[PDB]
DNA sequence: TATAATGGGAGCTGTCACGGATGC
DNA sequence: GCATCCGTGAGCGAG
């Protein structure tokens, strides 16, 4: 039971469901010492049972409204584990991740297969921990806490910051995910090329594999962190390392549309 | 005995893989009664707990490899 | 089922 | 140690009381004026743990000085607040009740 | 029916009052039992509702103050053809009631909203998913607080182990307790005013280490 | 593509073993701060800056390069993990 | 339809030739979106059988 | 994908499931995608 | 520019008022204009008449009335309160047997009001109520899916009034009536109805081997008041018949016009279906004292005559647009009002007993809470009450003419087969076939047709022309979906001389099925081809050439176009674009013939015939729901004479009264270095320069200052430890001054909240002492501009207590709203489309020098990859370029309606006339043919494009006539090897712009329970790595990169605090621990009575809570 | 705490296909 | 052994 921005309280459905059980337990306790007849005691023990059923798996008998006001079932212990939304598919078999971004994709004709366009401002925040370090070895900040306060407001961005960001990214690669993520090649590791402007520049041949077009298609970026995660990305995951389909043995990156026509 | 992919997916030995699939109210109760131990042989089991998956760069075949320069090589060679 | 309905009939016995 | 196995099994009422740091005998959650956990309530500093790290309910015990120490006035161990995500409690039932998963 | 207690709970709480009445009933009075039972049933139900109908629990006297506040607001709506001001109710609620009191009562009467309240017509989103966790320190915060204990341990090396220990003991960096000067005098072998002197000179040597180095400054917040 | 890659898949029994070797070596160059390297200074991976040429920052980029030259020894159970850790921190203090 | 659309798109359809079309398109559009929920489902089954 | 022998420790199931699953949206005198599911 | 307009088709009736389906339907439900005793008993008048009198004392309803709005429309928007009017209702409490009355006027609260355009206001936020479609109340017979020759009868009431009823013949031949999902012999009912074995053999007996199944039980033929009891106990167990409870449960199931109410529609449907007359919308009658039948026998006679085939007996469609109906804003609200009313009446009968049983006003006998909350429900928290989409005038219109089979009272998504979605032959003239959501909603949400109108029974009607003889009357007959079926109806394309049918055969439809017919057999004729397609679909020129699937984007994508600061109406129009500006208010108009007096940007004043000086203020630069800018621009000058109907001001996007979504740019269709690869698009910087596609968008930020438990929150110029650098633009009161520029991270309004309980870390008590300054009492709470947003501060709205005009939430001290507007130039990542459903992201902005041009230096504005066309099959965009080619040169725009419009022949001729201005100028100017133009006329003829041997002047003409010209390359100076199609095309800047969409995160906010990062741009949170994404990692076998997303990068708390520490320091990343969302699962399971335990390889336990949850 | 009062109230509907259990 | 019941599922983004 927490206080939101407005000061108001927001409580979990499990709390009105536990207070229901507690109440029927503590009235059942009172009735039995008061020596109630068997027709009342029958009743109170039956209700103690649809409190335990509402709590554990609700909707397996009839569904408790939080109040008559919302006909929304109170979300119970079972409801929380099972579902698309359940604790399992939502939380344990996939997560929201820390270093990641999203943008609109735009055609990449110039970049080499293994490369892709990354807007300045995305690359800044994605590598922000690495950049605060690189700002310390080069002189642009006394330390981290100073360097961080320097990047907080947008007029405070120095030219050396940028020329230092280039120093960070060297050799590293990132992952591009267009969803639907249908098969393995729907996430490919590219080496980023910092570009001005606000969108991502995708390489033409991999467009077909991702089922990307630019109708306004958007793609997510993730940053592999460990010196391990890097090796994985750059060796196996690279866009230029997977040129055939795992599905049939046939070439996945093939001359596509303008390119077939050109030739 | 032939069975379809939904039955065989639930029927898998490991119940972390069974219960992340469907009929969780059911998977868990038969698993719980049976006092089922789950060796994490499979991906889903491992992915849940955050453990390194049994495939790729976690595969025990390739997982264990060690790299060393020729300098340090002949160097510890004495004993 | 319907504990209201069943309780009522339990009450209607006396 | 390292984890190679995960076992799931039904817990006897005693195995639960093992897990359980105290009984919630009252439904109330918070107090209406000072929003602080009610005694024996669903949120209780006594049972589940202190709201704020290493600090008992009435302020008498603070900082790190006391790791396993329990206030006499309040009833709250002084330990990392994060125990509130971990510690459990029980409600002791007047009549035994079936677990709908084994019925239905 | 609709007051925050389920039918069956209202019946059970009512039954509990039927029992109170069976023990209090004097048959010599010619009244039929139904007359006397009715009073105790209505009393136990109203106690029950006022007790159990709120997640955030409110005292019984306080409950009916808020209720009286509601009915008075409603009456004033019926009269004014619109919702009343805090001050219009405060008048109609008689002496001792100002706008400030009518307001604070209302805020105290605000019931908590379920975190599971759906967002959008799709089943996909919940309210409590958009609610951040303010308690547990973000990675930034935890990183900063460590770089603080590192920066304080680097600037306390410039002091001798005695004068740095006077400060380490007195501000609570060790064990979490702040010791009075007589105690740092009992531990070191110095008189209480001598440990106030080597605490002041060590704090002063720190001030020069700071004005010269420009390290601890960024922690100004 | 990544340079000499084909020959890097010819070096190993399984492509994911080469990745482990690249990842572990890169962590070693990081820890010892590049001084345990098997590269002679002309073979140094360099980075093009504003100022001029500087050493390539990516310990991975390095490690792949170290590999193509026969300078390095990979395999299973070469040396106990004690010896290896210490003899490298002696040879190259960090 | 017992009668076919005679026009090419270069000629252009008729108000009625057009109408007939939208029957096909509409029933094809709802097929494409309905088997889409089923592909990704089947997909998730296969992943779950064969993960180990 | 490499046109060479498989590298030990490849995750093959998740590969196979995907390879089968990616076209599914395309299965159309036709029994189509449900025939597949039926099987 | 002069407008030449194609096609000879004449429109007998113009388009109906287009917002009529809302405007009219809500006015009918209220009747606020009508004097109280002339109110016709529909809508609001009906709920009162139904719910009253309230029986036992009798409280009776007399009349209702509607007062004036608490606040004018605008005020309601800024102040976050609803646009509404007080409703008072006059009641009289009568005494049973005393005779006494007391008659008082009770105040029923407020009811929401519809604005001029057919929309509502809710809390400062415009909403549209959206019409709903459902199976009409009535009596339907569908073939039993069980057996071929058997049929199930269905009796359907208004959805929440009364149960559905199935009448089946089989298995054994007895009539089975299913209600509340319980099957019993229908026979038993008939006895209760005043039917005996004789009266039944008479009318019903005629059908052999059937009636025999019904009368099988003679034992049931015994008595009405025994059978009533017997049945009552067949419906509910354990409930003693009581003979009172039997009649009250049976009447309240069937005969109570209160509980069971057929559609007023449904009433007619069955009267016509079974050919009987109903007294009321009831099934049966309570006529004293026996139950008398109406509905049941003629539905049973109809079923029995359908079972064994009898001629004249119909199965029904249920997808037919006579068997489906539209519930509009007026009916949809009346319902929620009928439910809010009968709860209030419930509250009456409970208080009609208890209390002073003697002293009761009507005032004290009535509570509005069930009614108030019941309407606030419908408007506020409903599905059919939708946040109004006004991106732009068309968005907001279409939104009104949107139609849902969705919403409570109808279908969900899993529920809709191909049936409901399918285009059904009676969607002709009524619903749009084109404008439907693509993807998951398809065929559920649709737009109403252009000429289509919704009648009193909520069935859709389309206009047709009566044709008598060979002549076509100019009278328009508006026909129900069903009554269209009785006639033969020609197309509007069919030839005419005067009023006469001019062909030997015309094309017509009987019951929607296409057929060729003599001029003698034609009963009616289409009004125009325009009647078939949604308003949106009708804005698409040459649409007769575009494939269906792309036209759907043509329609739907026009709803999306962002209003441009220099906006243009298409050089190629279908003619509606002028009146669409009208019907949904965009433009401003003159009310009577008159003369203009004043001219401002802010206001325009007119003097009429009357002499009355009439002022129209202009709405300037106002923010809309999506943040697009509404401003009306003055279009007339001081002292200009205007007749009634002339334009005084242009809408947000309108060009001299016409609809301007996009601009007309000059586009060449060629692949360009793969920059237009895969539907991407390349741009002359010449658009940026002269401010094409540049558009204005206001965003609104808001901030609250409350009364904390720990003190006040103050909005002040004073923020702890903050440089003047930061406070510079702020005023003295803490609010940013108007007209200041703002960036990301900057302060909009500054605020100080009192700090929490202070445990400054021991590291703080030392640092505090060192620097000598004392820990301030107030944290810095100041609201700032989010990343990637910013602009000019155009307005500030401040509200404190002491407010005469608005309501302030409990505990809330003061509220400030700051308005930040940005003028966005077109850019890369931004999105454009055209009217033909061609759509792309902008990939490259070339300089004007690199840009492909003509013989004269004039460069193209756009490059469009030809590859986009042929798979997409939309050829109208080609014809938009071709005609748009010549309209460039001739200096003219055209009107070419759908399906009757420009044929290529007349266009060709227009190209020939354009060519002469093009070439004949260069020929007079003293310039012959270019040396490249030759090398191209070479390859052109090698392509069969020009006739070899003609002059280059006649070859450039034959090429130009194909709409292709010789295009020179910007970069080389050498030509483009072929001739290329170029010409003016209407292209619009769409809603989705990168400025909005780009986001990237490092570390940040985490949800409470899971510890895992939040989603979405402005809560600032990480992308979802979902089940499908993890499979990718796994397949690649990237183990660590996966363990990262699962551990360090999401909920593994210790791992991520230490991961970030590790990178900062410049160390390699730590070894992940247990994901915190795993410990959430163990403890949820223990909470489920399930012990979960990790284990050793030794089977011995392992603690992942590190000892905190064990004693 | 005393007049007498004694068995609810909602009624939500164009899936669908599946497999495994329960019934005739 | 078939009819028939019940309980189970049904592919990023912004709000
Ligand atoms: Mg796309
Ligand atoms: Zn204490």
């Amino acid at each position: 039971m927490v206080q939101v921005d407005g000061g108001r309280f927001a409580t979990s459905d499990l709390n009105d469901l536990y207070r229901r059980l507690i109440n029927r337990n503590n009235r059942l306790k009172k009735l039995l010492a008061q020596g109630a007849p068997e027709i009342i005691i029958r009743n109170e023990k039956r209700m103690l049972q649809e409190a335990v059923d509402a709590l554990l798996d609700n909707g397996r008998r009839g569904a408790p409204v939080t109040n008559p006001g919302s006909d929304r079932p109170l979300r119970s212990l079972t409801d929380i584990l099972s579902g698309k939304q359940g604790r399992f598919r939502q939380n344990l078999l996939g997560k929201r991740v820390d270093y990641s971004g999203r943008s609109v994709i735009v055609v990449g004709p110039q970049l080499k297969l293994h490369q892709c366009g990354l807007p300045k401002r995305m690359a800044l925040e994605l590598f922000k921990p690495f950049l605060l370090k690189k700002m310390e070895e080069k002189g642009i900040a006394p330390n981290v806490k100073a360097a961080r306060r320097m990047l907080e407001r947008q007029r405070d961005i120095k030219d050396e910051v940028w020329d230092a960001l280039e120093e960070v990214i060297h050799g590293k690669v990132v992952l591009l995910n267009r969803a639907p993520t249908l098969h393995r090649l729907g996430i490919q590791a590219f080496q980023p090329v910092l570009v001005e402007g606000q969108s991502i520049q995708l390489h033409p041949l991999v467009c077909e594999a991702f089922n990307a077009d630019f109708d306004g298609d958007q793609m997510a970026v993730h940053v592999p962190l460990s010196s391990f995660a890097q090796a994985e990305a750059r060796i196996q995951m690279l866009s230029a390392h997977n040129l055939l389909s795992p599905a049939s043995g046939e070439p996945l990156a093939k001359p596509s549309r303008d390119i077939i026509l050109g030739l | 005995l032939l069975m379809g992919v939904t039955k065989s997916a639930l029927s898998t030995k490991s119940w972390l893989s069974a219960a992340s699939f469907q009929n969780t109210t059911h998977v868990l109760t038969e698993a719980a009664i049976a006092g089922k131990k789950d060796e994490l042989i499979g991906l889903k089991e491992n992915v849940i707990l955050g453990r390194l998956i049994p495939a790729g760069t976690g595969s025990d075949f390739v997982r264990f490899t060690q790299v060393v320069d020729q300098k340090t090589l002949k160097a510890i060679e004495e004993a | 089922s319907d504990p209201v309905r069943q309780y009522l009939h339990e009450i209607g016995q006396v | 140690k390292e984890v190679r196995k995960v076992r799931i099994a039904l817990a006897s009422p005693e195995k639960i009381r093992s897990w359980s740091y105290g009984e919630v005998e009252k439904p109330e959650t918070i107090n209406y004026r000072t929003l602080k956990p009610e005694r024996d309530g669903l949120f209780d500093e006594r049972i589940f743990g202190p709201i704020k790290d290493y600090e008992c309910a009435c302020g008498k015990y603070k900082r790190q000085r006391f790791e396993g120490k329990v206030c006499e006035r309040c009833g709250v161990e002084v330990t990392k607040s994060i125990v509130r995500r971990y510690r459990m409690g029980h409600i002791e039932l007047a009549t035994p009740a079936a677990h709908i998963w084994f019925v239905k | 029916t609709g007051r925050g207690l389920s039918f069956l709970d209202l019946i059970q709480e009512g039954n509990q009052g039927l029992i109170r009445a069976v023990e209090k009933f004097e048959y010599k009075r010619r009244f039929k039992f139904s007359t006397y039972a009715t009073w105790w049933i209505r009393q136990a139900i109203n106690r029950a509702i006022a007790d159990q109908a709120r997640t955030i629990r409110i005292p019984v006297h306080m409950v009916e103050t808020i209720n009286k506040l509601s009915r008075t607001a409603r009456q004033l709506q019926q009269e004014l053809g619109r919702e009343p001001t805090y001050e219009e109710i405060a008048e109609a609620m008689g002496p001792g009631w100002d706008a400030k009191r009518v307001e604070e009562t209302l805020k105290i009467a605000q019931e908590p909203v379920s975190l599971e309240t759906p967002i959008g017509d799709e089943k996909d989103s919940f309210y409590g998913d958009f609610i951040p966790d303010e308690h547990l320190p973000s990675p930034v915060d935890a990183a900063t607080q460590s770089l603080l204990s590192e920066e304080l341990e680097k600037a306390l090396s410039k002091l001798s182990e005695r004068e740095a220990m006077v400060l380490k003991l007195r501000k609570g960096l060790i064990d979490g307790r702040e010791h009075t000067l007589e105690e740092v005098g009992a531990f070191f072998g110095v008189t209480r005013e001598r440990i106030r002197q080597i605490e002041n000179k060590a704090l002063r040597k720190l001030k020069y280490h700071e004005s010269r180095t420009r390290k601890l400054r960024d922690f100004l917040d | 593509a990544e340079p000499g890659i084909d020959k890097l898949f010819g070096m190993v029994d399984s492509k994911y073993r080469l990745t482990v070797v690249v990842a572990k070596r890169a962590q070693q160059l990081l820890r010892h701060g590049f001084k345990n390297t098997v590269l002679e200074p002309e073979e140094r991976p360099k980075m093009q800056t504003l100022e001029g040429l500087f050493d390539d920052p990516n310990a991975v980029t390095w490690a792949m390069k170290e590999l193509l030259t026969g300078r390095l020894v990979f395999g299973e159970n070469l040396v106990p993990e004690d010896r290896l850790q210490k003899e490298m921190e002696r040879l190259y203090p960090v | 339809f017992e009668v076919p659309v005679r026009s090419s798109f270069r000629e252009g359809l008729t108000v009625l030739e057009y109408f007939i079309s939208s029957h096909g398109a509409r029933k094809g559009g709802a097929d494409t979106a309905l088997r889409t929920a089923d592909s990704g489902y089947l997909t998730r089954k296969l992943v779950d059988v064969t993960h180990e | 994908s490499m046109a060479r022998p498989v590298s030990i420790g490849e995750a093959v199931g998740i590969v196979a499931a995907q390879s089968i699953g990616e076209p599914g949206t395309q299965l159309t005198i036709t029994q189509g995608l449900p025939r597949v599911i039926e099987l | 520019m002069e407008i030449k307009r194609f096609g000879r088709i004449r429109e007998v009736i113009p388009l109906p008022p287009l917002t009529e389906i809302q405007v009219e339907s809500y006015r009918r439900a209220l009747q606020a204009d009508v004097p109280p005793e002339k109110r016709e008993n529909v809508g609001i008048q009906a709920a009162f008449r139904e719910t009253f009198p309230i029986e036992e004392l009798v409280l009776d309803f007399l009349e209702y009335r509607l007062g004036e709005p608490p606040f004018p429309q605008d005020e309601c928007r800024e102040k976050d309160l609803t646009y509404q009017a007080p409703l008072y209702a006059r009641l009289q409490l009568i005494h049973k047997d005393t005779g006494l009355i007391k008659e008082d006027e009770v105040f029923l609260g407020h009811i929401p009001l519809m604005t001029e355009d057919g929309s509502f206001i809710i809390n400062g936020a415009d909403r549209v109520i959206v019409s709903q479609i459902h199976r009409s109340p009535g009596v339907y017979f569908t073939p039993d899916p069980a057996r071929p020759g058997r049929y199930i009868a269905s009796i359907i009431p208004l959805p929440k009034r009364g149960p559905w009823i199935d009448l089946e013949v089989e298995p054994n031949g007895v009539v089975s009536m299913k209600v509340n999902k319980r099957k019993f012999p229908l026979v038993l009912l008939l006895r209760v109805l005043g039917y005996d074995q004789e009266t039944l053999a008479r009318e019903l007996g005629a059908y052999g081997e059937l009636v025999q199944g019904l009368m099988d039980e003679s034992v049931f033929a015994m008595r009405p008041e025994e059978a009533l009891i017997r049945l009552f106990t067949l419906l509910r167990p354990g409930d003693p018949p009581k003979r009172d409870k039997a009649v009250a449960y049976v009447y309240g199931l069937i005969a109570d016009p209160r509980r069971y109410d057929l559609g007023e529609a449904g009433r007619y449907k069955a009267e016509e279906k079974l050919g009987i007359r109903l007294s009321g919308r009831t099934l049966a009658r309570f006529e004293d004292g026996e139950f008398k039948d109406e509905v049941f026998l003629p539905t049973l006679r109809y079923l029995f005559a359908l079972t064994a085939g009898v001629p004249g007996h119909e199965v029904d469609d249920i997808d037919h647009l006579g068997n489906r109906r539209i519930r509009t804003v007026g009916e949809l609200m009346t319902d929620q009002f009928r439910v809010g009313l009968a709860r209030l009446a419930r509250g009456v009968r409970e208080r009609m007993l208890m209390g002073s049983e003697d002293s009761l006003t009507p005032a004290k006998l009535v509570n509005s809470r069930p009614l108030e909350a019941a309407i606030r429900e419908f408007f506020s928290r409903s599905q059919l009450s939708q946040f109004k989409d006004e991106t732009n005038p068309l968005s907001s219109l279409r939104h009104k003419r949107r139609i849902s089979a969705l919403g409570p009272g109808g279908l969900t998504r899993e529920r809709a087969g191909f049936d409901v979605r399918d285009v059904h032959r009676t969607h002709y003239g009524r619903i749009c076939p084109v404008e439907t959501p693509e993807g998951a909603n398809i065929g559920l949400i649709t737009s109403l047709a252009a000429y289509a109108r919704v009648d009193e029974l909520g069935f859709i009607r389309t206009p047709y022309r009566r044709v008598v003889g060979g002549v076509v009357t100019d009278e328009v007959v508006y026909m129900t979906a069903t009554e269209e079926d009785r006639y033969t109806i020609a197309q509007a394309n069919t030839p005419l001389e005067g009023n006469r049918i001019a062909a030997e055969r015309v094309v017509a439809r009987r019951k929607g099925e296409p057929v060729i017919v003599s001029p003698e057999e034609v009963e009616f004729m289409d009004v125009s081809p325009k009647q078939v397609f949604s308003v949106n679909t009708n804005l698409i020129p040459f649409l007769e050439h575009d494939d269906a699937n792309r036209a759907l984007m043509g329609s739907n994508m026009q709803t999306q176009a962002v209003p441009l600061i220099r906006a243009q109406a298409p050089v190629v129009m279908t003619g509606l674009e002028e009146r669409v500006v009208r019907d949904s208010l965009a433009a401003l108009y003159a009310e009577e013939d008159g003369e203009v007096a004043k001219v401002d940007g802010n206001r325009i004043v007119v003097r009429y015939e009357d002499g009355r000086l009439v002022e129209y203020p202009l709405r300037r630069f106002y923010r809309s729901n999506q943040g697009t800018a509404l401003d009306q621009r003055p279009r007339v000058v001081v002292g200009q004479r205007v007749r009634k109907g002339d334009l005084l001001a242009d809408g947000p996007a309108s060009e001299n009264g016409f609809l301007a979504l996009g601009q007309n740019v000059l586009v060449a269709i060629m692949p360009f270095d793969g920059y237009n690869f895969e539907d991407a698009i390349v741009i002359s910087e010449e658009l940026l320069k002269r401010d094409f596609y540049t558009s204005i968008h206001i965003e609104r930020y808001e901030i609250e200052a409350r009364d904390t438990k720990l003190g006040p929150e103050r909005i002040t110029r004073d923020i702890p430890h903050l440089s003047e650098a930061a406070l510079r633009d702020l005023d003295e009161e803490g609010v940013v001054r108007i007209g200041a520029e703002v960036k990301p991270g900057d302060i909009l309004v500054g605020r100080t909240s009192f700090k929490g309980e202070s445990e400054p870390t021991p590291e703080e008590r030392l640092l505090r002492s060192i620097f000598g300054e004392k820990a301030r009492d107030v944290k810095d709470t100041s609201l700032r501009v989010p990343p990637g947003e910013g602009g000019i501060v155009v307005r500030t709205v401040r509200l404190r207590r002491g407010d005469p005009g608005v309501e302030l939430k409990p505990g809330v001290r003061e509220v400030v709203r700051v308005y930040v507007a940005q003028k966005r130039k077109l850019q890369v990542g931004d999105k454009l489309a055209n009217r033909h459903g061609n759509k792309g992201v902008v990939a490259k902005i070339l300089p004007v020098e690199d840009m492909p041009h003509l013989p004269d230096g004039t460069p193209v504005d756009v490059i469009l990859n030809p590859l986009g066309v042929p798979s997409r099959m939309n050829l109208g965009q080609i014809l938009e370029t071709h005609l748009g080619l010549a309209g460039y040169f001739l200096g003219q725009r055209y009107i070419s309606p759908i399906f009757d419009g420009a044929k290529e022949p007349e266009i060709k001729e227009l190209l020939a006339q354009a060519f002469e201005v093009y070439f004949g100028k260069r020929k007079g100017e003293g310039f012959g043919v270019d040396k490249r133009e030759v090398e191209v006329l070479r390859r052109a003829e090698k392509l069969g494009l020009v006739t070899p041997g003609k002059t280059p002047e006649e070859q450039l003409k034959e090429l130009f006539l194909q709409g292709k010209v010789v295009l020179y390359d910007g970069r080389t100076g050498e030509p483009i090897e072929g001739p290329i199609v170029v010409g003016q095309m209407f292209i619009m800047k769409l809603y989705h712009m990168v400025e909005d969409k780009m986001h990237a995160r490092s570390t940040g906010p985490y949800s409470l329970i899971t510890q895992q990062p939040l989603g979405g741009k402005a809560q600032f949170g990480g992308q979802r790595f979902g089940e499908m994404e993890v499979w990718a990692l796994e397949a690649y076998g990237a183990a660590h990169t996966l363990q990262e997303m699962l551990t360090l990068k999401s909920d593994d708390i210790e791992g991520r605090n230490a991961a970030y520490e590790a990178i900062i320091k410049g160390e390699d990343v730590p070894e992940p621990s247990v994901p915190e969302s795993f410990r959430v699962l163990v403890k949820e399971l223990q909470a489920l009575a399930l012990d979960v335990q990790t284990l050793d390889e030794k089977d011995n336990p392992v603690d992942i809570f590190e000892g905190l949850a064990s004693k």
